[PDB]
């Protein structure tokens, strides 16, 4: 769960440390904002990322 | 076609990121990755959910759909 964690986009070894601090499991990484990303990782365009990455849909199609 | 081409290459390449973390799971598939996000529609429902709702995407064990659920709220701390 933390081979998952690690091919998440803008997670690397350096925050995947600090991050697994922060926050219980993966699901509550759905719960987290993007401000609450950036100050967990103190890097604005890694918290990006990882919150892009998470909250991008696929719902179209029309 | 014009750049119908780009956004195919942009959602080709997300999928199959999103296809690298799911398949850390326990033998779970790049099949089962592509039919989980595209029934899901993002990774954030798709872990929202419940290990019911997971076992209603078509094909997948429940045993996949334990697996998954688990990796997904397990705790990344444990001693
Ligand atoms: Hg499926």
């Amino acid at each position: 769960p933390q081979d998952f964690l690690l091919k998440m986009p803008g997670v690397n070894a350096k925050n995947c440390r600090s991050l697994m601090h922060h926050v219980k499991n993966i699901a509550e990484l759905a719960a987290l904002s993007q401000d609450e990303l950036t100050s967990i990782l103190g890097n604005a365009a890694n918290a990006k990322q990882l919150y892009d990455f998470i909250h991008t849909s696929f719902a179209e199609v029309v | 076609d014009p750049a119908d081409l780009l956004m195919e290459k942009l959602e080709q390449d997300f999928v199959s990121r999103v296809t690298e973390c799911l398949t850390t799971v326990k033998s779970v598939n790049k099949t089962d990755s592509q039919t989980l996000l595209t029934t899901f529609g993002s990774l954030e429902q798709l872990i929202a959910a419940s290990r019911e709702d997971l076992a209603l995407c078509p094909g997948l064990g429940p045993q996949k759909a334990r697996r998954l659920f688990d990796v997904l709220h397990e705790p990344f701390l444990k001693v």
